[PDB]
This record gives C-alpha cells, structure tokens and sequence, in this order.
C-alpha cells in the first residue's frame, strides 16, 4: 500500500568555469629590395649577298 | 667565364618535424596541475598590470 514520492530531491552543483588567453605578435620588414632579372648585351647580323 | 654562357637555376631545403606524448595519472593535486593552476594566475596578475 505504500506510494512512492512525485520525484527525489536531487544535490546542486555549482561550476565555476575560467578562460583565459594571451596573444602578442611582431612584424618587420626592413632593408633595400632590388631588380635581380635585367636585360642583357644584344647583337644583330644582316646581309643580301645576291 | 663559362657563366657569361650559362644560366643556372637551384633549389635546397629540408623539413625536420617530431611529435611525442607523456601520459600520467594524476590527481587535482597533482604537479601536471599544480602547475598549470599556477600559469592562469599570472597570466590574469600580466593582464591586470597593463
């Protein structure tokens, strides 16, 4: 004849979450930057022979 | 003076990666994270100081 209870009382529990970053960066570019493909020394022939 | 007559085009390089693993069983007081506790505490004192 005994009836059970609507629902168990059930325990809390409390979370504490922490998140935490740091970022930190460096850039350079310093310096002379110069052609490294030129053109170069031409030579040309012609002639009529006949 | 061949290089007046002569075009040379070269290449070299090298790639080095290794990858490893430490597994341990630990606790909350444990050193693996003691330590890492203790890394979040200075980074929230670094950001509090700037």
């Amino acid at each position: 004849l005994a009836t059970p209870s609507p629902f168990d009382m059930e325990k809390m529990v409390w979370l504490d979450v922490n998140i935490l970053e740091i970022r930190k960066s460096v850039l350079e570019n310093f310096g002379v930057d110069w052609s490294k493909q030129i053109p170069g020394p031409f030579a040309a022939f012609g002639k009529d022979f006949v | 003076l061949g290089n007046l007559f002569k075009s040379t085009n070269f290449q070299s390089g090298n790639t080095d990666l290794v990858i490893l693993v430490t597994p341990r069983v630990v606790s909350a007081a444990s050193l693996e994270n003691i330590r890492q506790v203790s890394q979040a505490v200075e980074m929230k004192d670094e950001y509090r100081n700037t």
